[PDB]
DNA sequence: AAAAAAAAAAAAAAAAAAAAAAAATTTTTTTTTTTTTTTTTTTTTTT
């Protein structure tokens, strides 16, 4: 944790990050809903199987 | 065949609730009226009130709000059925009818910057200004396929799945039967539907100042696609949902959101206006035909005394003459030019915000805030296609409107010159070497000129009081030099008028409070009796609204003129080109060309339209002539 | 859903006995007889009526306007089908394609095998053998649509559409079949395209490569492939039918074919022809779904209004002695007086005769300098109009790159391409230059490069080009040897009052407001289409000066001169400007030699012309 | 959705052929007599004479033999309209009509030993001794299920693809919701299908001396399971197919072959 | 008629031929968008 002072040069549109999402499987359509996303700038690798 | 849906609580009573409101005969009948409007209009949209749908039921408007997606889809199924109770052989003809709605949204109204993550799946109305207006590209729906070895034909069904998780197997477009023979898709049988994507910013004015714009991309489907161009101001009501990204293992966060319209209408509600009111103006036509014009006239700028002459001239110029397009394609203008050349605060630019507020499609320009593309026609490069398009000014945007030129006089030469066409015969041609256009732009110019030195000085001579040269003073067909005449007699009348004016109050609404310094109430830009009350603070008056009404009907009608009055105002014109019809120490303001005779003409039609007289008679003749005789001349004293 | 096997003996039966009576009354079987033509191989497009089809099968053309590009295919098929019955002689074999059709069909003759059934790939496409092209002509019925109507609903619609031209590419090869040879089994491999692009084969399928197991490469040839002249155009709104507030819109027509080279930017154009998509791929669409362009596949395009493409009455007419006078009445009668500037104009838009003995232009250039309102903007906008090929320019709202051209990115292949800016448009035509002396110095320039040299020489950073302008200017201008010492004729307008006068011109445009029309003299004005087709009669009829009018000529020249050289400008442009406008009256006249009429009249307009300058 | 056949030629050929032939009323109204007595009867299996086929229409009755599955299908759909017209009530009782086939084929009347794989995909009546019965199971064709969370009561079908290819989406059994609700199937309300598998051998007595005997695998489904017990000299008429293998990804070519039952009869 | 021997059958255990099931992220490409630079065009100032 950090606490820093700083000048604001920019600031970019207010953009939709996923918390949670349900991936359905394209075969039974079977799906895995709320999957619990990290928070911040990182992806997430869908399940292969 | 797979896992379809035996019973639905939930739809059903979604789908009865819908069907129960939309079915309105022990009701006032509201709905069931604009049903039949859309069947007899041969549409598939109908527009549905969301204060209505609250008022009859709060929870199916809290439902529909909330999760409007699979609500809508109940509210399309139980349209269809109620037009196919209606009747089915219309309902046959279109697959699905669709429901925009109206009214006002609590939390829902918001524009692009308001319009968060909070929203997403829920219906919103958002106000904006239009940026980007792509193609529009038919999306095809449903593909017929034929076979020439087996001779069999086939349809393949796409589900509109704009947001919804689509595979593959959904969009796979068929080129080769079960054995690999050739399909050619016919296009004739084959169903499109016009797509387009436009992007609607937060208005300029409404924005913060200090912070860059917000914007929203938004989706239109059929029947929605040509209702708005960019630089338009509209409320667009519809999903604000998430677009699935494409098949891939890994994936951030982030999600692209649109807006799916459900129904778009233009900001401009003024540029479009019962029974009760039809009977009314034709009473009100009828009972004084000779002093409607003057009544009119005087009650056109309540808020301003005197300048009884600048009024009328003004009046003329909200009806506009009659364009007379001959049979070899020539053209006579109709719209009417005023000229008000005056002295400082003499209201002139008063009557030109009163015309902005008045007049459907007044746009207002300033002297060097609206300079050459800005103010007329230009072309571009998209940039992306690398080719020229066209891009509406001022004018254009204007046409078959009014613009309000404040301090036209400090416009430069090059602008004025650019607007002779657009004065003259109301286009502007415009050309690169990719593209030349040729846009239509009727407007009627209202321009605010101080003269040089900045006060009209009296002794010198019209001419020399407007730093104009007589081939732009010929664009205007009405030019008044309103002078701040130093009379102690008129300074009371003015005087009185003023601190009545300022001295005045709303009825009730207000009591002593300050006027505030706009998503929480509808905007009233797009919100859906003959005289005002004689209020004694405010007269010591033809209400405004019956007088854009009857401003509104009286456009439409053609007066001709008639042979009396085509005499009256040859031997007129005649006499104004003479030099007889101005004595000594009388200038003319204006050099008397046949532009005056089309001057006079037009005045006399656009008194017969006040009068919605059908035929332009020696009396609107007069006036004409009265008014072009005290507009083209002035005594010049010693 | 119905069987084209049906509908292919329907049009058949048509295309077999139709019959009209086009020629003098006499019936002629015109499908038979293009048929036949079209087995010769002396006509390539076959132009089908959907009038003449409607005739006999109204409910054929409504499946025609429902599905064209289906019954395009079906009408094609039988004209393929037809042909050899029609064919009466042997082709003269017209070009490399046609050699190529004979010697395949010789070879598939030879080693026929009648009765052997022959695997669908191993057969030659249909597209392979046609050299013709088979539209429709739109149905009379149908109203013309417009740009911006012509909608999702219309895909695969026949719609007729009408507008200007604003951009047309140049005739390119555009590939229908590709061929390939094969490096081991000399058999030809053919791929049909439908797509814009295409993947080149890289394998055979020859059934000797198969059977051998060989690695059968193949590879693409020019020469037997099959090509067509392909070209895309932009067509835009009218003006007249654009909404109050909208810019005007624009549709991208395909033209193939013998279609093209018919249409040029600035040509009024009705397009009658298939409203098609095309396929989006490759973007990464923000909406899913098959997202596809339009554009408007041309079968018939024609030329609208200016842009057009006689009688004992009609030559007579001509002949009369007072068809001058007729012709310079007729031109905007809706203007009072200015008589002797009508003359003028008509005079500008028949134009001289271009002479290269030094190339020494025959265009008439006039100015009209006048005070406001006296009608020049409005006889701009008639000549505008009028003339089959013209340009108008107000202002600077075209000014620059719009007068002269500029590189643009192409769109077909991609690269720095030339448009024709107003000058250009207007080449061997008119352009009309509304508000002159307000015009920048730079375009100024050209026009005065214009009016003179006819071209354009332009040596920009991405340009160096010399553009070909042989356009007549009439340009408007009001109140000078930089205009009078270039221009033809410089004619002063001034209005001033008098009564007489001002009371008739109030009558003339007072009737003019009442009626939308002129008042009525004595000869009923002609028409815009009689009064081009006479301009454009007068114009291919380049008459002669006899040696005799040298010395008549030679003195009102030095007498004019003279008179300039007294009073307080003549050159040996005065002199050229009175030949031009000579031989322009004698065009009119319809004679091949100047005469002493022509000159008299060159006469009395200069000296009128020049009166209006004091 | 998908693809879905607007104009099939040939399949409107054939219904309205079946169609014309089960009329029957100008032909002494045989074919009608037996459905009015297969309504009576409450069944939903018409046994049809090819022999009386071939003679109403030959070619109807080639394609029939060499297309079993196509003209078979054509068949049941004209069964059924027919069946509506004489009585729509018994027609929306029973989903689907089942058409068997009886009389002298000409060629493709075969034993157990004489089926080779030039009748695969042909209408075959072959004669022999049922060897062995497999227990009748029920193959659910229609399930439903019930989620308690959401009171919603859903629906699958599951289409006949014994001699089928077959997907993993078509059989999948839904045991949870789209937001992971558990499921309960209505078994009452279910549409199950009873399936036996048999084994005919060429009859002893027919068969070659001193030879081993010629088997082949037999399926009977709704109104045939229970036709015949081991020992019972049986002629199955019936199409012959290939049965699909698993989803492999190396395939041996070798493909099981099976008689799908029309029509089981016995001495 | 009863005892012993032979064999005949039934059932259980065992070992291959074919079929069926299980296991499976990372690198590179391209598109869009955004910025920088050049030249032409337009505008403004001074004589
Ligand atoms: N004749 C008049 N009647 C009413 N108000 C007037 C009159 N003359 C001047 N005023 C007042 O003086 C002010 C002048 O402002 P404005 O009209 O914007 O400038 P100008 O008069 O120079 O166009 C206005 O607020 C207006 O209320
Ligand atoms: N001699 C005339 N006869 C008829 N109408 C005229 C005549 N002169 C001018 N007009 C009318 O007056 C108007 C002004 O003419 P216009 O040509 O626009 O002015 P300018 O000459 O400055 O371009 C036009 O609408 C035209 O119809
Ligand atoms: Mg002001
Ligand atoms: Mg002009
Ligand atoms: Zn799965
Ligand atoms: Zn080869």
């Amino acid at each position: 944790l950090v606490k820093i002072p700083g000048i604001i040069i920019a600031a970019s549109a207010v953009r939709a990050k996923a918390t949670r999402i349900s991936i359905q499987c394209r075969s039974c359509r079977n799906t895995l809903t709320n999957i619990a996303m990290r928070p911040g700038l990182e992806g997430y690798a869908l399940p292969r199987k | 065949a797979g896992t379809v849906v035996l019973d639905d609580v939930e739809l059903r009573e979604a789908q009865r609730d819908y069907l129960d409101f939309l079915d309105d005969e022990e009701d006032q009948g509201i709905y069931q009226s604009k049903v039949r409007e859309l069947i007899s209009d041969n549409q598939y949209r109908l527009i549905v009130n969301v204060n209505d749908l609250r008022r009859k039921n709060e929870k199916r408007a809290n439902r529909l709000l909330n999760n409007a997606f699979e609500e809508l889809v109940a509210f399309q199924r139980a349209l269809k059925d109620f037009v196919a109770s209606i009747d089915a052989t219309y309902a046959k003809q279109y697959e699905e009818f669709y429901v925009g709605l109206e009214g006002s949204f609590g939390s829902k109204h918001v524009s692009p910057r308001t319009l968060t993550s909070c929203f997403l799946s829920c219906v919103v109305c958002v106000e904006g200004i239009v940026t980007k207006c792509s193609l529009v590209r038919p999306k095809v729906v449903r593909s017929v396929h034929y076979c020439p070895a087996t001779k069999k034909t086939i349809e393949r069904r796409y589900s509109d799945l704009t947001t919804l998780v689509a595979f593959p197997s959904s969009s796979v477009y068929p080129t080769k039967d079960e054995e690999n023979n050739p399909l050619e898709t016919e296009y004739g049988l084959s169903v499109y539907k016009d797509h387009q994507t436009i992007t609607i910013q937060e208005m300029p004015e409404k924005a913060p100042a200090g912070q860059l714009p917000r914007s929203v991309d938004v989706i239109l489907d059929d029947d929605l696609v040509d209702k708005a161009k960019p630089g338009d101001r509209v409320q667009v009501v519809g999903t604000y949902r998430c677009l699935p990204g494409k098949k891939g293992g890994y994936t951030s966060g982030t999600f692209r959101t649109v807006l799916i319209a459900c129904n778009v209408k233009q900001m401009s509600k003024d540029a479009q206006p019962s029974a009760e009111d039809i009977a009314k103006i034709k009473k009100f036509s009828k009972t004084r035909s000779k002093d409607i014009f003057d009544q009119l006239a005087k009650s056109l700028a309540p808020s301003i005394h005197g300048h009884d002459y600048v009024k009328k001239a003004i009046l003329c110029l909200l009806l506009g003459g009659v364009e007379r397009d001959l049979e070899n394609g020539s053209h006579i203008r109709g719209d009417i030019n005023i000229l008000l050349i005056g002295d400082p605060s003499v209201a002139k630019s008063q009557l030109l915000r009163y015309v902005l507020c008045t007049a459907p499609r007044a746009i207002p320009t300033t002297g060097r805030g609206s300079s050459g593309v800005g103010l007329t026609a230009a072309v571009t490069t998209d940039q992306e296609t690398g080719e020229r398009r066209l891009e509406a000014g001022a004018m254009v945007l204007a046409d078959r409107g009014v613009v309000c030129i404040d301090e036209f006089d400090k416009m430069s030469d090059m602008d004025r010159t650019a607007i002779h066409e657009v004065m003259e015969q109301g286009r502007v041609t415009i050309a690169k070497a990719g593209i030349h256009a040729r846009l239509n732009a009727r407007c009627s110019v209202l321009a605010a000129a101080n003269p040089v030195y900045g006060r009209y000085d009296q002794y010198k001579t019209p001419m020399e009081n407007i730093g104009l040269q007589d081939s732009l003073l010929s664009r205007f067909d009405l030019l008044f030099i309103m002078l701040d005449q130093m009379d102690p007699e008129q300074d009371r009348e003015i005087s009185d008028h003023v601190l009545r004016m300022h001295r005045y109050r709303a009825p009730g609404e207000q009591d002593g409070d300050a006027m505030p310094l706009i998503l929480a109430t509808d905007d009233p830009n797009f919100s859906q009796q003959i005289y005002e009350k004689h209020d004694n603070l405010l007269h010591g008056m033809v209400s405004a609204a019956f007088m854009k009404k009857y401003i509104h009907v009286a456009k439409i009608i053609k007066p001709v003129l008639t042979q009396e009055s085509a005499t009256y105002i040859a031997e007129e014109y005649s006499r104004l080109r003479s030099q007889d019809s101005m004595s000594s120490d009388t200038a003319r303001t204006s050099p008397v060309t046949a532009r005056t005779l089309e001057t006079l003409i037009r005045l006399a039609t656009a008194h017969a339209k006040a009068r919605m007289s059908k035929t332009v008679d020696l009396q609107d003749a007069e006036e004409a002539v009265e008014l072009v005789q005290y507009a083209y001349f002035k005594k010049v004293l010693e | 859903l119905k069987d084209y096997a049906l509908e292919k003996e329907k049009v058949k039966k048509f295309l077999q006995e139709f019959y009209q009576d086009d020629e003098l009354g006499k019936k002629q079987f015109k499908y038979g007889n293009q048929l036949v033509r079209l087995a010769h191989r002396e006509q390539v497009a076959l132009y089908v009526d959907l009038d003449d089809v409607a005739e006999d099968d109204p409910e054929l053309v409504d499946s025609i306007c429902e599905n064209a590009r289906r019954y395009a295919k079906l009408f094609a098929d039988a004209v393929q089908e037809l042909l050899p019955q029609y064919k009466e002689r042997e082709v003269v074999n017209k070009d490399v394609l046609d050699v190529y059709i004979e010697h395949r069909l010789m070879m598939e003759q030879r080693s026929r095998d009648p009765g052997m059934v022959r695997s669908p790939q191993n057969q030659y496409p249909a597209e392979l053998m046609r050299r013709f092209e088979l539209y429709f002509q739109g149905p009379s019925s149908n109203k013309p649509r417009v740009i911006r109507e012509v909608r999702a609903d219309s895909v695969g619609k026949l719609v007729t559409v009408r507008g200007i031209v604003t951009r047309v590419s140049e005739v390119k090869p555009k590939m229908v079949v590709a061929t390939y040879t094969c490096d081991q089994c000399g058999a030809e491999t053919y791929q049909p395209i439908q797509s814009p692009t295409f993947m080149p084969l890289i394998m055979c399928p020859s059934q000797e490569c198969q059977t051998n197991r060989s690695g059968g490469r193949l590879y693409l040839q020019t020469r037997g492939s099959r090509f067509i002249k392909f070209q895309e155009m932009k067509m835009q709104e009218h003006s007249d039918q654009v909404p109050v507030g909208n810019i005007p819109r624009s549709i991208t027509v395909l033209v193939e074919g013998e279609n093209t080279r018919i249409a040029q930017p600035g040509d009024h154009v009705s397009v009658t022809g298939i409203f098609l998509p095309i396929l989006r791929t490759g973007f990464r669409q923000v909406v899913q779904g098959l997202l596809s362009e339009t554009y408007l596949e041309a079968h018939r395009i024609v030329k609208m209004n200016k842009s057009e493409d006689l009688t004992r009455e009609e030559l007579r007419q001509i002949a009369e002695e007072d068809f001058y006078e007729k012709l310079a009445a007729s031109i905007a009668p809706e203007i009072y007086g200015h008589e002797d500037v009508k003359k003028a104009l008509l005079l500008l838009l028949v134009g001289g005769v271009d002479q290269s003995p030094m190339k020494i232009r025959g265009n008439i250039n006039i100015c009209l300098m006048g005070d406001p309102g006296v009608a020049k903007s409005q006889l701009l906008s008639y000549i505008d109009r009028l003339a089959p090929r013209s340009q108008y320019t107000t202002g600077r709202g075209s000014s620059g790159v719009g007068l002269t051209a500029a590189v643009l990115r192409d769109s077909v292949s991609g690269e720095l391409t030339l448009e024709g800016g107003a000058l250009v448009l207007a080449d061997q035509g008119v352009c009309c230059i509304d508000e002159f002396d307000k015009m920048a110095e730079a375009d100024r320039t050209a026009i005065h490069e214009v009016m003179e040299q006819q071209t354009i020489s332009i040596a920009k950073a991405g340009i160096l080009t010399t553009l070909n302008a042989r356009c007549s200017i009439l340009a408007a201008a009001n109140p000078p040897a930089a205009l009078l010492s270039r221009f033809d004729l410089l004619w002063l307008i001034q209005d001033r009052p008098d009564r007489d006068n001002d009371l008739r011109l109030a009558q003339h445009i007072t009737y003019v407001h009442q009626h939308s029309r002129q008042p009525p003299s004595q000869f009923e004005p002609l028409d815009m289409k009689l009064m081009r087709r006479y301009i454009a009669m007068c114009r291919e009829k380049q008459p002669m000066v006899p040696e005799s009018l040298a010395d008549y000529i030679t003195a009102a020249y030095v007498e004019m001169r003279r008179e300039a050289w007294a009073s307080k400008y003549t050159s040996a442009r005065t002199l050229l400007a009175i030949l031009r406008l000579s031989t322009a009256l004698a065009r009119l006249r319809m004679v091949d030699v100047v005469e002493k009429e022509d000159v008299n009249e060159a006469i009395r307009l200069m000296e009128m012309s020049k009166d209006s300058l004091l």
